[PDB]
């Protein structure tokens, strides 16, 4: 149930921020080393990244690790707006912290690192991440539905191969 | 005789005659081979009840 789990929360982030952020994305893969150079940033935006799942308590349900990289703009050294960019964390940080998002519930905060060495620097963003972690559960067998006369029952007893076979053709459902 | 199929009988003191055992002609499987799953009359009674 993680894939709606993800929607839930990106469309939490959409309802939460609306136009402040430029987009939104699910990001395939944690943040790399060449992700900057590869993306379509286009910041101020925030990228939903599934960073696995850790054994939960039960065998029915996991601990999923998300993310949220938050991207901006630092021209000359100087982030396009501190206040905003903080903003945006804290109220990233807050609206989805406790708060359920389809079968994950119990959203914990985990982990926030600056997460800014030089091939972003100089790539004029800052990734301010935030890790989570929610007790999803596994999706439930599949059920199955059927309805077929009871009509026959062939019974076999299970004698020697090359013995004379004996078994019952029942025929149930017979009026004689 | 009992190994050769035919069923044998007893008889006690007393001028009674009793049943000994009581077997089926079954002795040869399919491919020739000796089977004793229907030996007993015992068993194919039990097998119909």
């Amino acid at each position: 149930m993680l894939e709606e789990t993800e929607a839930a929360l990106l469309a939490r982030v959409r309802e939460l921020f609306g136009a402040t952020l430029r987009q939104v994305e699910p990001l395939t893969g944690t943040w790399t080393n060449e992700d900057v150079h590869r993306l379509f940033l286009a910041p101020p935006s925030v990228f939903l990244a599934w960073m696995g799942c850790g054994e939960g308590r039960t065998r029915r349900e996991v601990e999923s690790r998300w993310a949220f990289f938050v991207v901006a703009e630092l021209l000359n050294g100087e982030p396009v707006n501190r206040p905003g960019i903080y903003q945006i964390v804290e109220r990233l940080i807050a609206g989805v912290n406790g708060q359920t998002f389809g079968p994950t519930t119990g959203m914990r905060l985990t982990q926030v690192r600056n997460l800014c060495d030089d091939n972003r620097i100089n790539a004029g963003v800052v990734l301010y991440g935030v890790l989570f972690s929610g007790t999803t559960p596994l999706p439930s067998v599949v059920d199955l539905d059927s309805l077929d006369d009871y009509e026959r029952h062939w019974q076999t007893w299970k004698f020697p191969d090359e013995t004379p076979e004996f078994a019952a053709h029942i025929n149930v459902n017979q009026e004689k | 005789l009992l190994f050769d199929g035919i069923s044998t009988f007893n008889v006690n003191d007393g001028g009674e005659m009793q049943i000994e055992r009581m077997i089926t002609m079954y002795r040869t499987n399919k491919y020739g081979d000796s089977d004793p799953s229907y030996l007993n009359v015992n068993t194919i009674a039990t097998l119909s009840y």
